[PDB]
């Protein structure tokens, strides 16, 4: 019981409990998915409603023209990382005058989220992320964690009950490469419904998406622009 | 930072009274008994000495009676260690006043300047408070003679006759009965302080080594701080001892 | 750059010209020197155009913060002090601004002159700018506190008209702002050259 | 940097069909003296880009050291990304500018050549941060001498081959040897193509002095 | 340059100053009052650079008013003089030098009347009479000749009118109107403004 | 010692019509008497409706443009919308002013369409003052351009002549001809011309040939 | 330095340090006040007088400025600080705004200090409840109360410190419009208010009054005794 | 009872537990090995695939600290990416200060000191990352240095870090690697790993290898396609 | 007490933030409502004694001319945000020369919600999260807008909200009576009808306060003379 309260205290098993508890913060929030073809990379985030009267949180944030993120975790805590990511992408266009490589941008997050896990008296950022981007090496989908360990992934799902959405992405993995703009998005939309119970369906209000690709900059479709993709998909 | 090792010295109690301040007053409760009496002419400080041995040198000064300024002095009841930190601060405060305003510091201004230092340590910083409660004497161009008693919490006030340290409660009850407002003189004040101590001394016979008296008078526009030598102190005792029978 | 203000029975009148030039070449023509701050507060422009324009916007910002916090609708006297205190911490760094703050507070038709170095002066009559000297002559020509409204504007026109005529760095159109208890109101914006051949008959 | 110790000299470059060639003297010059007569003023940056500079040489080895770490640190990740000569150019433009705004500038003038994605990049920066891109470049007095020699060809023949390029570079280096005081005969011709940066050895110019008899 | 003056009588301190506020070749404000009241019986007179006078002398007026509220009694004219010095002195070597010229005039229940001179280098001097500005050269000579420690306030104002009317003859700047105030056991008292309707 | 600023020349001309705003500049980048390159567009694009010119030291024109385009994204990410033409002016007024002690040497002329759909030109100074006007100029040829516009655009100094709002068809030939007149008599202007026309439909860039000498 | 959270939340949402700070006020020296027409009166009871004390240095009714006075009930060591911090703001206000200080303006600044010291790292909440009184421009009396938490209100009549509950029980009944018509009955209302906290005593009662532009005036034990002589 | 709560406390027996606990973070990490030969140094790593969703090559455990220095980590990969980035700062500070290739013996010191500075205080936690550093030089030869959470550096002919050690450290002793050539070592490295790797808890992995030595002219590289395929097939043929 | 301010509970939520929301339940009921024609704001004053002056208690503050506000929970902590929100609105008007939208105001105050922390901080950092929940009503080019803020730093757009002592009792009856296009005057009545029942003391002109804002009219608070006619129509 004494090993729990501090970040810098190990255990007899070599497990840091606070970093484990910070992983629970990701499971406490809405599920998000994303995947990439040979060209496009699309994030699909489920905007959760506090009530039917109140509106929905924004789970997708712009970073740079070619880069976008889907935040799952503490909402105001993700705006600390998003503000860091926007400054790194501006400093890349201000200095090198080139779009920042996505594999570099995720490495800077691994350096920023590593420090609070190392030092006493601080907490690890409780936000998981999916960074979708496009660069000279092709589209990328990167998962991060509170533990600061970042991955390189074809498709992932984070958030509450994300394991089921991950299972769906594995079966269709072979088809993800040749999908066009429309069909690619439909793969992610079919993943979200698996996370939520059948008593709730997908609507124009509670689902937001973003798309980055070869000739297309990262753009967020809010509500009315989500409907044309929602239509044509059987539930 | 390891809070586990932090004792939280600045937090309130459930009844709203700071612990480290109350425990500091019990440290002062067993320290040397000091008292003071304000008369028509002059103010005195009678300090009891709790360190006495044949091997002690008595090299410096009154030993627990200090001098803050040309016009002011102080006694000390509490931890002997922490008193040397305050005294070095009071001597800086009076000299910073004299630096700007080029006049002696009034007693009200110096006391409330130190109690701000006793607040910073009780309010914040996490460091322990001071275990030293002080008496003050002095004269200023405005309110005349002054006698002030602070505490480890920084709560001071004016007093005609007061006491501090061991058996400070039993002494004040004696002053309230004997002390007369405006009717006290330095000759009648010295005879009063001895009668008060002789009852509150844990060691009888009132040796000239234990109790030492420091008086403050103003003469020829100059404040005179004198510590009565053991010769004159014993003379006042013998004059008080003959008045008990004869 | 010519600017003037004066107060009387029915309140303050502010008059400026429009020209601001750099060197021998005139940069712009119709530039508006008078700065609006509150409904009932009115500032002016003198010296470096960007300096007084910037710092007067902070005064417009601070007057708003005062009115939101206290709700007491800041008096002209205090608003003049805020603009001076902001210019006093940058002293020595080369900020050049003149200014005047006009308005109607509970006390009366207050008028002030705030300078680059912190000079703060209330008073009845003021003028600033390079052609300021040419303004005092026509304004002191028998201006009196007993003038009516129409008689007062005729002095405001005729002051700047003769001020910019003698000064090569002053000219353009005359902007005249009357002051009342409720707030300032723009009387006119009129070309100097057209008023010259009027007064010249 | 008010009086940089050991200045360089003019640096010629001109983009030809499928490649870029950069010529620079091998002479370091301290004041009016020719002191260090063998130096490489043209640095190889990664595979596809080529740098050479003018002005203070002590500031060139500092940038040689920094850009060395920039490219080496980039190779250490192995992500497949390599700085394009436009990034090396836009990075120097900031380094030159940020040193400027602090009133502690690096006195230098640089010419970045490179060939990437079938697009030849020849580029120019400056001490003050002035930066641009041109089909032909020169620094110092090369801009007053070999620059109208390069432009006079490019106006008539905008498309130059690799053989015609070096011939025109040898002629322009020959004119600098004649008409520039701080120039020197031995120079390097470094030509970057799709095959990679290749720095030719020290060369020289055949000079015709026979007009000395005409003047007599 | 602006003009100040002061005179110390046995029971009183009679100070006067010019009301002109001038910029470039014109007089902006002719009624400008340069007499700053530090406390009840304590005045202050500050001339110098246009911005440094009001900026500095207001830092003093608040420290003096603050002292009276803290300890319940106002500063004496002696302590208020040595306080204005140390602030003006500490500025000198810092990055914000003040250029001012001060006169601290006050009355005290015990020390009695007091008048202090100060320059922009913060050198404090206690004199029976003092003056600042270019008008201080044409005046202090007259004060030398008619001043006496036993002077009466009836004579003092008459003596002050002899000095101030000679700035209208030799002294080049206009200075049409002069403010005058007197201090006694009953506090500050205004006197009829000396005015020469040119 | 070290002289931080150099004059690179350049000329900028803006005209605000009813439905249109034109921002044109030459391509010549020259320090001293030498021409570095004959294509160096001064006109830079900010938003779809906003084109900014920069005339002055070229290193500040490149730095200030990257600072503006950085705060366009800082605004677009924070406020979820593009800056209005009036907001770019007010921002760049405070950007230029934060350098007050060590100023940018540049002459910025912002032009485009406002919320009303009407041509709005904002001309600045290196210290950050700004005022709206129908037509402005900048650079070395600014003194030659302004008097020509006071006549044709302003109809000044002509008694009893009708005032017709300037038409884009007249505005195209008016911008081209003042440069044909300026590039002749000015050594810092020529070698090419780039006109960026800002209308409600979009930006249309048109290049014009000028005397090469 | 020492940066650590002292004041923190609790499973019930209560702040312990702020509630324990108010416990220090819950034993004070009882301080009361009422508002009249042109006059306003403050009062405080002192049970600590042994006749050996100097009554002048222990006065808990102070003056922040010419137009504003205040009292407090709580730990007196903390009041010196707030008061010395408030008096700095009064003069810095006259330096910023040539007008005098509004009674409300100085009450905000006293409250903004008691806030910052609640949320700051490694601090302690003040244990004083200050009662501020003054005349705003146009001559309207104003009476305010602060809280160790930083919450300031206004009051027609109020009581703080020990026994403040029983005093309000007398004030709420006997405060009417027919009252506070004359300057004496306004003072006679305060002395009657302290009768609930009277120990069979009241020679220890301290009073203060403010009327129009006149500064604060503290009544001597003789002047108060004349008001006490009239009861039945 | 409280003695193990911080790295600043000794047990009554003298052991520092918070450092011993960080070592158990390596004991649960996957196994990585390294080996020296006459020609150079060879690396190998078992990189476990936690899900098919992960791209091939993700969570790469072989870091390039410098051109001539390779690195292989076993432990928590979050702290490893911090070390690899800090080890690059030391190699770049060396390149800046002394202007040549950092000797591996010195690079395994500065890094093992930084790992050590976090076992002293109570305001930080020990690294859970154990890693080895191989390098080759013509004037030095094959060098291999292991660093552990405590900051201890030893040279090795071959070593095993992570879960399986005593099993892998016995299999390396049987073969004599001193006179062998790197091209024949690569085939033996993969042979050892597949013998060491047993599938009970985990499922699948991706074999990673590295060249540094005479073949590569001193530049540390991953094994090229054909050779990696040539080496992996031999370990499968030798499996039975 | 054994558990820093930044410690995560095993459930994945910060303690101090979990406890801060527990402090909102002790505040005063504040009911915002949004309408296409404007925003209405009502809050209970909670007068604790007859001697208290109701005019001095203002729980509805004006952040800017186009933006109102409301507060519940600790009133002391609200002043830090309100004085910060007013600066950010004027910073925007000063820099970009336009009225800051209600969206950017919340992003300004919501950034300060998680700034609390102990180590690696400045002297201006906070040891605890705010115990106040704010409701920003306002009108911009996007129309009337109403937002909600909690101590966790999450700003949420809303058509209407209820905060303070009883959120549940008010939110239950509020979602019902709020329908679409319903205008201001209808919203004010529905706001008081909900508010009158959820409080304890009876509805009076001085007992509670009311505010509103319109697209063509600046933020306005109804005086006692105007409220006496409104409470007459209850």
């Amino acid at each position: 019981n004494q090993y729990d309260n501090d970040v810098t205290v190990w255990s007899p098993q070599g497990r840091i409990h606070q970093i484990e508890y910070a992983m629970e913060a990701v499971k406490q929030g809405s599920a998000t998915v994303g995947l990439k073809s040979k060209t496009h990379a699309v994030l699909v985030a489920l905007k959760r409603a506090q009530s039917e009267l109140a509106a929905h949180q924004k789970k997708i944030l712009h970073v740079d023209n070619h880069i976008g993120i889907s935040i799952a975790g503490l909402t105001a805590d993700a705006r600390l990382l998003c503000n860091f990511m926007r400054q790194e992408c501006l400093d890349s266009r201000f200095v090198f005058d080139r779009p920042l490589p996505v594999s570099r941008l995720v490495s800077l997050i691994g350096s920023k989220t590593q420090i609070p896990t190392q030092r006493y008296g601080r907490r690890p950022y409780g936000v998981g992320l999916l960074i979708a981007g496009y660069d000279d090496m092709g589209p990328h989908i990167f998962q991060t964690c509170p533990s600061a360990n970042y991955f390189d992934c074809r498709a992932m799902s984070i958030g509450a009950r994300s394991q089921s959405a991950r299972t769906y992405l594995e079966r269709h993995m072979s088809e993800f490469m040749e999908c066009n703009l429309n069909e690619l998005v439909k793969h992610g939309l079919r993943a979200l419904r698996e996370t939520l119970p059948a008593e709730q369906d997908l609507t124009t209000k509670n689902v937001s998406i973003g798309i980055v690709g070869k000739d297309l900059e990262f753009t967020i479709y809010d509500d009315d622009d989500v409907s044309p993709f929602l239509e044509g998909l059987e539930e | 930072m390891s809070r586990r090792y932090d004792s939280r010295t600045t937090i309130f109690s459930p009844e709203g009274r700071l612990y480290q301040v109350e425990y500091a007053m019990e440290a002062i409760g067993h320290a040397g008994t000091c008292l003071g009496i304000l008369a028509n002419d002059g103010v005195l400080l009678a300090a009891e000495r709790r360190n006495i041995h044949k091997l002690l040198d008595e090299v410096f000064f009154s030993e627990k009676i200090y001098k803050l300024n040309e016009d002011m002095a102080c006694s000390v009841a509490g931890i002997t260690s922490d008193a040397n930190v305050l005294t070095n601060e009071l001597r800086l405060i009076a000299q910073r006043y004299l630096l700007q305003y080029q006049e002696p510091i009034p007693c009200e201004q110096l006391v409330t300047a130190l109690c701000d230092i006793k607040q910073a340590y009780t309010q914040f910083g996490g460091k322990r408070p001071f275990g030293v409660s002080l008496l003050y004497i002095g004269w200023d161009k405005h309110y005349g003679f002054q006698l002030y008693q602070s505490d480890p919490s920084g709560n001071y006030g004016g007093w005609k006759a007061t006491c501090i340290g061991n058996n400070s409660a039993a002494a004040v009850s004696m002053l309230k009965q004997d002390y007369k407002e405006g009717e006290m003189t330095l000759k009648s004040a010295l005879a009063l302080a001895i009668k008060v101590l002789n009852k509150t001394m844990d060691v009888s016979k009132l040796s000239a080594e234990k109790v030492e008296i420091a008086t403050l008078t103003r003469e020829n526009g100059k404040t005179v701080i004198r510590v009565l030598k053991q010769k004159e102190v014993e003379q006042l005792i013998k004059k008080h001892e003959e008045e008990e029978a004869k | 750059t010519t600017t003037l203000a004066f107060k009387f029975q029915h309140g303050v009148i502010v008059a400026v010209d429009s020209r601001a030039s750099a060197g021998n070449y005139i940069a712009t023509l119709k530039v508006n020197k008078v700065i609006e701050i509150n409904p009932y507060l009115l500032g002016t422009m003198s010296g470096c155009a960007a300096d007084c324009l910037y710092w007067e916007r902070l005064l417009a910002k601070e007057c708003r913060l005062y009115y939101l916090r206290n709700g007491e609708r800041i008096s002209v006297s205090a608003a003049s002090k805020l603009l001076s205190n902001m210019m006093c911490q940058y002293r020595g760094m080369g900020l050049s601004m003149g200014s005047m703050i006009c308005g109607w507070d509970k006390k009366g038709p207050g008028l002030y002159y705030v300078d680059e170095n912190g000079t703060r002066l209330s008073g009845n009559m003021f003028s600033t700018g390079s052609g300021n000297s040419h303004a005092y002559g026509v304004m002191d020509s028998g201006y009196r506190p007993d003038l009516s409204i129409e008689e007062a504007y005729d002095l405001g026109r005729r002051a700047i008209v003769h001020a910019t005529h003698r000064d090569s760095y002053s000219g353009g159109v005359v902007n005249m702002y009357h002051m009342k208890e409720d707030g300032w109101v723009k009387v006119e914006s009129t070309d100097v050259s057209d008023l010259m051949h009027q007064y010249r008959e | 940097t008010q009086n940089p110790m050991v200045t360089g000299t003019s640096v010629l470059g001109l983009k030809f069909e499928g490649g870029v060639v950069i010529a620079a003297d091998m002479l370091g010059s301290y004041g009016s003296l020719a002191r260090f007569r063998n130096i490489s003023r043209i640095m190889r940056v990664n595979n596809s880009t080529m740098l050479g500079a003018s002005g203070d040489y002590a500031d060139f080895q500092y940038l040689k050291q920094v850009l060395g770490q920039m490219v080496i640190d980039e190779e250490l990740l192995g992500d497949g990304h390599s700085y394009s000569p436009k990034a090396i150019h836009s990075w120097l433009t900031r380094a030159m500018y940020s040193r400027r705004s602090k009133m502690n500038p690096l006195w230098n003038t640089m010419v970045i050549g490179g060939y990437a994605d079938g697009e030849s990049f020849l580029g120019y920066v400056d001490m003050l941060g002035v930066a641009y891109e041109a089909p032909s470049l020169a620094t110092g007095y090369g801009a007053y001498l070999a620059q109208p020699l390069l432009r006079e060809v490019l106006e008539k023949q905008p498309v130059l081959s690799q053989t015609e390029a070096r011939e025109l570079v040898e002629r322009c280096m020959r004119v600098l040897y004649y008409r520039d005081a701080r120039s020197y005969n031995r120079f390097q011709i470094a030509t970057v193509t799709e095959k990679g940066v290749e720095i030719e050895g020290p060369l020289s110019a055949e000079t015709n002095w026979d007009i000395a008899h005409m003047i007599s | 340059m602006e003009y100040l003056i002061g005179i110390q009588g046995p029971d009183y301190v009679l100070v006067a100053s010019d009301r002109v506020a001038a910029s470039n070749i014109v007089q902006m404000k002719d009624d400008h009052d340069k007499m700053f009241k530090m406390s009840e019986k304590i005045l202050l007179l500050c001339v110098g650079e246009a911005g440094d006078t009001v900026q500095f002398a207001e830092y003093i007026q608040k420290n003096v008013q603050l002292y009276k509220m803290r300890n319940g009694y106002e500063l004496s004219p002696t302590a208020a003089a040595n306080f204005t010095r140390r602030n003006l002195a500490d500025y000198l070597r810092s990055r914000t030098p003040y250029h001012v010229n001060l006169l601290l005039a006050g009355y005290d229940e015990h020390e009695g009347p007091a008048l202090y001179y100060m320059d922009y280098l913060a050198a404090l001097a206690k004199a029976p009479f003092a003056a600042h500005g270019y008008g201080a050269f044409l005046t202090l000579s007259i004060l030398d000749r008619y001043y006496t420690p036993t002077i009466s306030r009836e004579k003092a104002v008459e003596l002050l009118r002899k000095c101030l009317e000679e700035l209208q003859k030799r002294f080049i700047l206009n200075l049409p109107t002069f403010s005058v105030r007197i201090i006694d056991r009953n506090g500050i008292h205004d006197l009829d403004n000396i005015s020469f309707p040119k | 010692r070290f002289s931080p600023y150099a004059f690179n020349g350049g000329t900028v001309l803006a005209i605000a019509g009813e439905d249109f705003s034109i921002v044109a500049s030459d391509t010549r980048l020259s320090e001293g008497f030498s021409i570095h390159t004959r294509d160096s567009p001064k006109c830079y694009k900010l938003t779809d409706k906003t084109v900014i010119g920069c005339s002055g030291f070229h290193g500040d024109c490149l730095t200030l443009t990257k600072i503006i385009e950085a705060r366009l994204k800082m605004y677009k990410h924070s406020n979820n919308k593009a800056m209005t033409t009036g907001a770019i002016a007010a921002m760049l007024s405070t950007i230029l002013y934060s350098r007050r002690f060590f100023p940018y040497y540049v002459y910025n002329i912002i032009g485009g369409l406002d919320e009303e759909g009407k041509g709005a030109v904002y001309s600045f100074d290196p210290v950050g003052s700004y005022q709206r006007d129908s037509f402005k100029a900048g650079g070395s040829a600014s003194a030659m351009l302004q008097p020509l516009l006071d006549n044709q655009v302003g109809f000044k100094n002509m008694q009893n002549v009708e005032h017709v709002p300037l038409s884009l068809d007249r505005a195209m030939r008016l911008v081209k001809d003042v440069f044909i007149s300026a590039a002749e008599r000015d050594v810092y202007t020529g070698d090419a011309l780039k006109v960026c026309i800002v209308t409600k439909e979009g930006i249309r860039g048109e290049t014009v040939p000028l005397r090469k000498d | 330095s020492y940066d650590r959270a002292i004041t923190v939340f609790s499973p019930d949402g209560h702040l312990f340090q702020v509630e324990y700070a108010q416990e220090a006020v819950k034993k004070g020296s009882t301080a009361v006040g009422v508002r009249g027409k042109d006059i306003v009166v403050l009062g405080v009871e002192k049970k600590s007088v042994a006749k050996l004390q100097d009554e002048r240095t222990v006065r808990k009714i102070c003056a922040l400025d010419d137009n504003v006075c205040m009292a407090f009930a709580g730990l007196t060591a903390d009041a010196r600080i707030v008061i010395n911090r408030a008096r700095v703001e009064c003069q810095s206000h006259r330096l910023t705004v040539e007008d005098p200080v509004t009674v409300e303006y100085i009450t905000r600044y006293i409250a903004s200090l008691k806030q910052r010291y609640t949320q700051s790292n490694g601090r302690r909440p003040f244990g004083i409840s200050a009662l501020i009184v003054g005349f705003d421009f146009d001559g309207t009396p104003r009476l305010y109360q602060t809280d160790p938490s930083g919450t300031y209100h206004a009051w027609k009549a109020n009581a703080i410190g020990r026994g403040a509950k029983s005093v309000r029980e007398f004030l709420e009944k006997n405060y009417t419009d027919e009252a506070i018509e004359t300057d004496d009955l306004t003072i006679k209302l305060v002395i009657k208010a302290l009768l609930e906290v009277v120990q069979s005593g009241g020679k220890n009662i301290e009073l203060a009054v403010m009327r129009r532009d006149q500064p604060l005036k503290i009544l001597n034990p003789e002047e108060i005794e004349k008001y006490v002589a009239e009861i039945e | 009872t409280g003695y193990d709560l911080s790295a600043s406390t000794f047990s009554p027996d003298g052991r520092v537990f918070q450092v011993e606990y960080a070592m158990k973070a390596v004991e649960n990490s996957s196994t990585a090995i390294g080996i020296r030969c006459k020609d150079g140094v060879v690396f190998g790593v078992e990189k476990l695939v936690l899900s098919k969703l992960y791209e091939e090559g993700s969570n790469k455990r072989l870091f390039n600290v410098d051109r001539h220095v390779g690195m292989a980590v076993a432990g928590l990969l979050a702290d490893a990416r911090s070390l690899a980035d800090i080890a690059r700062e030391e190699a770049s500070n060396f390149r800046s200060n002394f202007g040549y290739n950092i000797p591996l013996k010195h690079l395994a010191d500065r890094v093992a000191m930084y790992v050590h500075a976090y076992t002293l205080y109570s305001a930080v936690r020990p690294f859970g990352c154990s890693f080895m550093l191989g390098s080759y030089s013509v004037n030095d030869g094959a060098q291999l240095y292991m660093i552990d959470p405590s900051g201890v550096s030893y040279g090795y002919w071959g070593c095993a870090i992570g879960k399986a050690r005593q099993a892998a450290k016995t299999e390396i002793e049987k073969l004599q690697m001193k006179e062998m050539t790197c091209r024949d070592v690569v085939k033996e490295v993969a042979k050892i790993i597949y013998i060491v790797h047993d599938e009970v808890k985990d499922k699948a992995f991706e074999l990673e290898l590295s060249w540094v030595g005479e073949i590569t002219n001193g530049r540390h590289e991953i094994v090229p396609k054909d050779v990696r395929e040539e080496a992996e097939k031999y370990a499968k043929e030798s499996l039975k | 007490y054994d558990r820093g301010v930044n410690t995560f509970s095993p459930e994945g939520r910060l303690f101090q933030v979990e406890y801060a929301i527990e402090a909102i339940k002790l505040g005063s009921t504040a009911i915002g409502i949004q309408t296409s024609e404007g925003v209405c704001l009502a809050v209970e004053k909670r007068i604790t004694s007859p001697l208290m002056e109701p005019s001095s208690i203002e729980k509805i503050v004006e952040i800017d001319a186009h933006i109102g506000c409301a507060m519940s929970g600790l009133i002391a902590d609200a002043k830090t945000l309100i004085d910060k929100a007013r600066v950010e609105t004027q910073n925007h008007w000063f820099t970009y020369n336009e009225t800051m939208t209600v969206e950017s105001v919340t992003q300004a105050v919501s950034n300060l919600a998680l700034q609390f922390g102990e180590e690696d901080a400045d002297p201006g950092a906070m040891s605890r999260p705010f115990g106040v929940a704010l409701l920003f009503g306002g009108v911009d080019e996007k129309g009337p807008q109403l937002f909600h803020m909690d101590p966790s730093g999450t700003f949420v757009q809303c058509d209407a909200r209820a905060i303070g002592s009883a959120s549940e009792g008010a939110q239950s009856s509020l979602q019902e009576v709020y329908h679409k296009s319903m205008t201001l005057k209808e919203a004010i009545k529905s706001s008081l009808i909900i508010l009158k029942q959820v409080m304890e003391e009876k509805l009076n002109a001085t007992n509670i306060e009311l505010a509103t804002v319109q697209p063509g009219q600046n933020f306005h608070m109804f005086t006692k003379e105007e409220l006496e006619e409104v409470i007459k129509d209850i």
